């Protein structure tokens, strides 16, 4: 048992036709304190498997060494490591899965939740949520902490069902996920501006946007409020 | 310990056509000892009912609060109350013991002998009015009557349909609740007869 | 709950859900969360329902009662100024969270309030637990001069962003619409999309199924001449 | 929750309910509060369900075990003994038990031990245990003789734990019955306890206080 | 303090039929107010004709399901591909749950099935591994809501022959596959009008001897 | 919050953030936290918005009702009326208020009243979750006597780090500024503040 | 003070409650009488927190004496039970509350029944054929549900409490030193002063 | 478990240990034995926490009878109390403790003397003339103090005792069901059948 | 504790006050918080003096031992060692440490590591209680490869605000120089920097 100290806020994501889409912001908190500002908290496995980690830092620190272990080690007597018998997002996500669920079990949690975005060997979509509680659940679309409250509802919007997910562009999941990182940064007092973007895609591979910024941003309206109830000066 | 389980009970009451039904349970207890198998749950001013569960010393003492004030109520007014107007008195007696209520789930059941149409409504421990068409649940099985009542229940049922239909209700909620059982009764009421039938149950 | 407030051109509009729930237990599927405080002051109530309509009233009797005083149609800012300083006095135990709204001889108005007595000004606002299911709709289609027709859409939009999301939410979306120098008009259920499906079975009883002890013909009516 | 069990000229009576609640909602009418642990060896459940019903279905398996390796039965006293010091390995853990291991052996008789998950073993004539154990005893220790028949004492328990059963709120479904002979035990049914109350009322003039 | 518990919700239902069996839950998965997926299966195949769920803390239920499918496994390997009979299957769910007597798996786990002269059969336990066969049994946040209607719509409890008043129970006849499925629906319809956390979903695993099917029904996502 | 005010050569200005809390949840991004309490005496409002509001609502009371029977009270007297509320209600408020206004024989004052309810006379202030992180910054760029403009990037880019380092404020950079030349408000917005 | 019992049969209500008085660790006495006459034919028995019990039986009884006297009428047992529900029912939401458990035995001359009226201190007010309060239910209901008749002789309801007392002293843990029974028919009040 | 008594005159060792074993609300048993037999001339009573009485006692027996057969012997009862207060002072200090009381009374046969010793769950050893455990020594030791003589017969030993059992039974709250009675000397160790 | 590292063009220069602390009590006002684990790898400490001493010996010792096998160890390495230190012992641990060093094909390098124990490289770094203070400052003011006399600067006058407002800082300034030309000691006492 411990407390998170130094803290990333949500990861979001979701499925479109062709691949995944997930997102998060560049911030490690500390407290109230917007400490760290440079801090990369997608971390791409192979080039078809993208890891979103929100919670503790220092315990994000040590999943992404596991991770860069674990390719080491597939590589290890095995011809096919590039290939056939690369890693696969499902093998990823259920070693991790196994690692968080065994943690809590130790009493000793990795305080994360971590979202596990890519496309399997056939092309089919992965998408699958644990955390520090060794909890495992798959939707069309995917959220942490706050993320779950304010991005889910208007990502459900796009891709509300399995059968939408066909229906739904890169174009159109890229900009909701885009738009969803705008209302975070309005409405939670934890997010930063400046965020990364990954998407999965099945046929044009990995992309991975870093240095992104929130932008179009509705401010204008405040200058007509004043008070709050009778004052009008 | 928790005042509104102490003593245990259960009130239903739905609408049918050009009737409703108010139902409950006869038991009252302290915890796990059967203490009364005759604690009638369900009080009437003129032609408005009124169940009420929940801590039976409160129970007691808002009858007696209800009855004192519709009493007076008919002599000023010079008629009986309205199931309209009592549900709004309960509630508002309710709400003057904002930070030290009264532990009770009481329930209101009656014909308006004006316009005809059957009423119903319950209130939580501190007021708040829940007026439904179909039915109002309360008590220590409550969760269990909701699970009843929500598959049972179809609207513009007759009397006679209502009470088999509201008796099901009752007595498979009782039986799946520890503090509740040990006797029931049914009020079927229409406009001008009110019949009042003792149930058959198991007395554990 | 999840409420809404939104202005428009020449007005303001507020909706609600319509679940009031007892811990997981849904209590009342067509809840009335939209309480007027005056012909045209209208407050949309999450929290503590009992607290909610027990506020409104009696801010709305004073209101009468001052409306009737000064020979005035009553304002916002003065069931705002009630509502807070009276919820303030309670130091947040009265579990009031409103969003009040409405038209007067001065213009349009909406403005929030905590249980605490806090208060705000907005163009949209929300509050309840399905406030930030509705609030991330809002600041996703707010825009400046809204017309009514696209108010009463954004607002039942951000509703139903509470009644599918969020599980404190749910069943119907209530409206009412106060448009300056006409009267407000509450839509009670403005939507439905939550009909329950028709039952496989009905569970209509034989008659003589229940098992009875005594029946007897209780007397309703009053003590009987001759 | 009511379970008793007594001795007699006849062996040993095990009646029970068979109710089971998660705070006031009922989970199950329908549980087996007694344990078959083997054809010559009956177990009572009380407390914790699992704990019971775990090492008393284990305590079987010891009880073969030995009568493997020394080739003769296990008797009453040595097989409540091994369950009590397991439990007693356990103490302050969380273990729940309050059990009567009984039985019939050639060397012992008829014998009922009350075992329990703090440590306690008690060999005794009459024990009732659970929430509604006092309602039952009363019924018991106004009744009971040594020269009951097989018959009447069938029924002592069985109207025992009706008495338990119509008080105690967290006793009631079902009885179940048990008959231990030298020979084994024997079962003596299901009764539901709402078709019980109103034959026995019926039969037997008691519960005025009830209308039927 | 770090709380090792969580809780998923859901709500699960198992009836056992004269010749088959059926194991009934919803798809919506939920922490608090928060929905995490509206399809999230519940209910699995487990092989040699069993099916199961464990449901409460989803970490703990899926952990057990997966303990318990390597169970059927190597009992496979060790007993020369025997069948793993129901009533086996739930003796060693009883120790799988009970070897953790002291750090539980915070879930209420039903299996059903065929027992061995081919009659239906569903098993009911415990966290901690005490269990029961029965006919009817629900698990979960909507099981009070649930049980009290199935009391009364599967085993007549109550009701009467009209006549007799009172005298003659309503005769207990036996149900149809089609029948169960009606009462499990309409069990899961009353429960998602007035549980929050039942809706989105309800999936059905049916076993017979032919095997194991399943079925599908939306529920209100409200 | 991150609230301050300062006074310079023709009189006072005030600034504040627009960000409303609670807990992680950004309640009101377009807060307006200074307040009116007479023509020319304003506050900036921290801690409870409950117990802040309602404070600044009975000092606008009192200031009335004093205005009619006395005519215009000094910036002093205002400060006073705030402080005998904080002070004798210290057990029951979660108030930090900065209260600074326009005298034309005093010109500008500012007066700044922590928890406690004291009061200090300050040539400026600063105040809230975000001040904290500012202190260095404006301990080396204060001098007194500045004018409107610098005075107004002084606030500006202040405000602009508290809010960049406290994630309890953000949103606008409000100001207020007091002078002989009468009241005028002033709004910055983020793309402004945040690349200074 | 721990066992009060009552039984209402033909034609009286029977009233026995234990004589012993605990202080923590000593048996102080062994004669306690736990019981007030409140009118000629109304008595109420009580336990609960001490001091409290003899307080409220005083003040109960001082009441009805007045009434008494001012109508020159003895109230009803109901009448009697209901004052007494409602002086505890406005008690359990006080400063400090009555702890204080009652069990009011009449005779309602102009019904010409014995009247057994069980209440709580929390003011919970129950007519009963026969009642307790505590633990005495536990272990008494039981031969109670068994052996209780609505046309038993007096001393066929003194037997039936025998039957009770035993089994309170073989399986209660605490020795109580025995109970007082009185009497409450059309004549008044009686005590049996062998039990 | 409740009373142990012991008491040591002329030529034998008595101790009186109480019949009731309590379950929280109802009395399971009224004849219990709360004694073993460590070896012919030594007799050990016990009191405590259920479960660890008995267990601890037998534990201790089967230690001394293996001891017996060792060394064909019987150890004196001060090397039996040195060797329980050993046992006990161990596990004063362990993960769980016993929670067990005793009196040992032995004869010892080389010094032809009755020996009587007390030892508390600390492993707190005493030789005493009479002792008792817990809150028994309370009620009796001021009757012991008064009456006791170093050259009493068993038989005035046994009236001290029946007068030590009354006084507990008149001011004790709880009903320990009686005593059992057993007496240690040179000839071992017989029941009094008769209390 | 007020504490910072900072690069510049020719390399490192650590700087920390001098303050230990137990409660108001100061302890030790001539403390030396920057410590050496390797010739030109320096660390500053804050936070519990036991817990980041203990540190610092180990690392020292492991560096010593590396050295020996492996020749002279990265920055990036000692950081490394210290991290696993910090982030295996987090529930036993007080410790907030600044690592900083300079190699010749890496130069100037400044890895902090707060309390959970992850690592961060930043250009500069700063921490300890009296770091919250100089945010706004240190952030306006620092820009890239400074001199080493612009750099003796930034610190002075950065550490002279955090001690200025922070009661747990205080005593004298210290600093460490790290570059190609060796190590250089450096001490500013109060009458110098409280001025400024
Ligand atoms: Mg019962
Ligand atoms: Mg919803
Ligand atoms: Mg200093």
């Amino acid at each position: 048992t411990q407390q998170p100290i130094v803290t990333g806020t949500s990861v979001i994501s979701m499925k479109y036709d062709n691949g995944v889409i997930i997102a998060a912001d560049n911030l490690g908190s500390y407290g109230s304190l917007l400490r760290f500002n440079g801090v990369e908290r997608l971390i791409p496995v192979g080039d078809n498997t993208v890891v979103g980690i929100s919670g503790d830092i220092s315990d994000m620190q040590h999943i992404e060494r596991l991770l860069k272990d674990l390719v080491t080690e597939n590589a290890y007597d095995n011809p096919l490591a590039d290939a056939e018998e690369a890693l696969e997002p499902s093998y990823i996500f259920e070693y991790l899965a196994t690692v968080m669920y065994q943690r809590r079990s130790k009493m000793n949690p990795l305080w994360n939740a971590i979202i596990v975005a890519g496309v399997q060997s056939n092309g089919d979509q992965f998408l699958r949520y644990v955390n520090l509680l060794g909890v495992t659940y798959s939707s069309p679309t995917l959220a942490t902490g706050f993320g779950a409250h304010m991005a889910n509802p208007l990502l459900r919007k796009v891709v509300d069902r399995e059968s939408d997910i066909p229906k739904t562009t890169v174009q159109v999941a890229e900009e909701a996920i885009v738009n969803a990182m705008r209302v975070l940064y309005y409405r939670d007092a934890r997010s930063s501006r400046n965020f990364s973007l990954a998407i999965i895609d099945k046929n044009t591979g990995l992309t991975f946007k870093k240095n992104l910024q929130v932008e179009n941003m509705k401010w204008d309206f405040a200058k007509d409020i004043k008070g709050y109830g009778t004052q009008k000066i | 310990s928790d005042p509104s389980s102490i003593n245990g009970g259960i009130v239903v009451a739905m609408t049918g056509k050009d009737c409703v039904a108010i139902a409950c349970d006869l038991r009252l207890g302290s915890q796990s000892l059967g203490v009364s198998n005759k604690f009638e749950k369900i009080f009437h001013y003129g032609h408005v009912f009124l169940g009420i569960t929940g801590l039976a010393t409160d129970v007691t003492t808002l009858n007696e609060m209800f009855r004192y004030k519709t009493n007076l109520y008919k002599l000023k007014e010079e008629r009986a109350i309205e199931p309209e107007t009592f549900t709004q008195l309960v509630s508002s007696s309710l709400y003057e013991r904002r930070f030290g209520p009264y532990f009770v789930g009481p329930v209101v059941a009656g014909i308006n002998s004006k316009s005809g149409k059957p009423f119903i409504a319950g209130f939580d421990l501190i007021g708040c009015i829940d007026e439904a068409k179909d039915f109002i649940v309360s008590g220590t099985a409550s969760d269990q009557l909701f699970g009843m009542c929500e598959s049972l229940y179809e609207p513009n049922l007759e009397p006679e349909d209502l009470f088999e239909t509201i008796s099901q209700a009752l007595l498979n909620a009782a039986d799946r609740d520890a503090l509740s059982g040990w006797g029931a009764v049914v009020y079927i009421i229409k406009k001008d007869e009110v019949v009042k039938r003792y149930l058959k149950m198991r007395q554990d | 709950t999840t409420i809404v407030g939104v202005k428009f051109n020449n007005g303001v509009v507020i909706a609600a859900d319509t679940r009031s729930t007892q811990g997981p237990i849904v209590a009342d599927k067509n809840c009335a969360k939209l309480h007027r405080i005056s012909p045209k002051i209208w407050c949309a109530g999450a929290g503590t329902a009992a607290d909610t309509e027990a506020v409104t009233q009696l801010i709305g009797s004073n209101i009468e009662l001052h409306s009737l005083y000064t020979s005035r149609e009553p304002r916002v800012v003065s069931a705002l100024q009630m509502l807070k300083q009276h919820l303030f006095k309670y130091q947040g135990h009265i579990g009031a969270y409103l969003i009040v709204a409405g038209v007067d001889p001065t213009g349009s108005h909406l403005f929030s309030i905590h249980a605490d007595g806090s208060t705000d000004v907005g163009y949209y606002l929300s509050l309840g637990s399905g406030s930030l299911a509705a609030m991330a709709v809002l600041e996703s289609h707010w825009k400046q001069d809204l017309t009514k027709e696209e108010a009463i859409k954004l607002a039942s939009d951000a509703i139903q962003a509470g009644i599918w999301n969020d599980l404190g939410s749910g069943s119907n979306v209530d409206v009412c619409v106060m448009e300056i120098g006409k009267d407000a008009e509450y839509l009670r259920n403005y939507l439905t999309p939550n009909v329950r499906e028709e039952k496989q079975k009905s569970y209509k009883f034989p008659r003589g199924t229940t098992a009875v002890l005594k029946e007897s013909i209780v007397n309703i009516c009053d003590i009987q001449e001759e | 929750t009511t379970t008793l069990a007594f001795r007699f000229q006849g062996g040993i009576i095990v009646a029970v309910d068979s109710r089971a609640t998660a705070g006031n909602w009922v989970a199950s009418q329908t549980v087996k509060k007694v344990i078959e642990i083997n054809p010559f060896l009956l177990g009572t459940m009380a407390g914790g369900a699992a704990d019971c019903q775990f090492w008393e279905t284990w305590l079987g398996s010891q009880c073969r075990l030995h009568e493997l390796r020394e080739k003769e039965r296990i008797s009453v006293a040595a097989a409540s003994k091994i369950l009590s010091n397991l439990v007693y390995q356990y103490k302050g853990a969380g273990l729940s038990m309050g059990t009567m291991i009984c039985g019939y052996t050639r060397k012992e008789g008829p014998t009922i031990y009350y075992v329990d998950s703090d440590g306690t073993r008690l060999k005794g004539d009459i024990f009732c245990v659970g929430s509604g154990q006092t309602f039952a005893y009363g019924v018991l220790d106004s009744n009971y003789k040594w020269d009951l028949s097989v018959e009447d004492a069938l029924y002592l328990g069985k109207r025992s734990i009706l008495a338990a059963a119509h008080r105690d709120a967290y006793s009631g479904g079902s009885v179940n019955l048990y008959h231990v002979t030298e020979d084994g035990w024997i079962y003596h049914g299901n009764h539901d306890v709402g078709e019980l109350f109103w034959k026995v009322k019926e039969e037997e003039g008691s519960f005025n206080n009830v209308i039927g | 303090q770090f709380n090792p518990y969580g809780d998923n919700g859901g709500t699960i239902l198992g009836i056992a039929g004269e010749d088959f069996a059926v194991l009934a839950g919803d798809t919506r998965n939920i922490t608090d107010y928060s929905i995490n997926s509206r399809y999230e299966p519940k209910v699995f195949d487990c092989g040699d004709n069993i099916v199961m769920s464990a449901n409460g803390f989803a970490a703990d239920g899926d952990a057990l399901v997966k303990r318990f499918k390597n169970s059927v496994k190597w009992y496979h390997f060790d007993h020369n591909d025997k069948k793993l009979s129901i009533n086996s299957a739930a003796r060693n769910i009883q120790h799988l749950l009970y070897g953790k007597r002291f750090f539980p798996y915070y879930v209420h786990t039903i299996i059903a099935g065929l027992d061995e002269d081919g009659k239906g059969a569903v098993y009911s336990f415990d966290p901690v591994g005490s269990y029961e066969r029965e006919q009817c049994r629900a698990g979960g946040a909507a099981a009070s809501l649930i049980m009290p209607f199935l009391d009364n719509q599967v085993n007549f409890k109550n009701q009467y022959e009209p006549g007799t008043n009172g005298k003659v129970k309503k005769p207990l006849k036996y149900l149809s596959v089609e029948e169960v499925i009606k009462l499990v629906r309409d069990s899961f319809t009353s429960a998602t009008e007035r549980h929050i956390q039942v809706g989105d979903g309800l999936e059905i695993l049916i076993v017979t001897k032919d095997g194991v099917r399943k079925e599908f029904y939306e529920l209100k996502r409200d | 919050t991150s609230i301050m005010a300062v006074t310079f050569k023709d009189g006072v200005i005030l600034g504040a953030d627009s960000r409303t809390t609670t807990g992680a949840y950004i309640a009101n991004r377009v807060t307006d936290k200074l307040t009116r309490v007479h023509d020319k005496i304003w506050c900036c409002r921290s801690g409870s918005a409950a117990d802040t509001q309602a404070i600044a609502d009975i000092v606008q009371y009192h200031l009335e009702l004093y205005t009619s029977q006395y005519g215009t009270p000094s910036t002093e007297t205002a400060a006073s009326v705030f402080k005998e509320l904080c002070y004798e209600n210290k057990d029951n408020l979660t108030a930090g208020i900065i209260v600074a206004g326009y005298d034309d024989k005093n010109k500008g004052e500012v007066y700044t009243i922590p928890l406690g309810g004291s009061v200090h006379k300050l040539p400026y202030a600063i105040a809230g979750s975000g001040s904290t992180f500012i202190y260095g910054y404006c301990d080396k760029n204060f001098r007194e006597n500045m004018s409107k403009e610098e005075t107004v990037d002084f606030i500006k880019h202040s405000l602009s780090q508290a809010i960049k380092w406290d994630g309890s404020s953000g949103g606008v950079i409000r100001m207020v500024v007091l002078t002989a030349a009468g009241v005028e408000r002033l709004i910055f917005y983020p793309d402004e503040y945040e690349q200074l | 003070m721990d066992i009060i019992l009552g039984i209402r049969v033909q034609d009286s209500v029977i009233l026995a409650s234990s004589k012993a008085v605990t202080r923590g660790i000593s048996v102080l006495k062994d004669s306690d009488d736990k019981t007030r006459q409140l009118s000629p034919h109304t008595l109420m028995s009580f336990a609960g927190e001490a001091g409290d019990t003899v307080q409220f039986a005083e003040y109960i009884q001082a009441n009805i004496q007045l009434y008494s006297i001012r109508e020159d009428y003895e109230l009803s047992p109901q009448a009697v039970s209901s004052f007494v529900r409602q002086e505890l029912a406005k008690s359990i939401r006080s400063r400090r509350p009555y702890q204080v458990n009652v069990l009011i035995g009449g005779y309602d001359k102009k019904k010409n029944k014995p009247e057994l009226y069980q209440i709580d201190y929390l003011g919970t007010k129950v007519e009963l054929p026969y009642g307790a309060h505590g633990y005495s239910g536990f272990y008494t209901f039981s031969l109670l549900d068994h052996h209780y008749r609505p046309d038993m002789t007096t001393e066929e309801g003194l037997d039936l409490l025998k039957l009770c007392v035993q089994e309170l002293e073989k399986r209660m843990p605490m020795d109580f030193k025995g109970v007082i029974v009185k009497i409450v028919d059309k004549d008044g009040i009686r005590q049996v002063d062998d039990f």
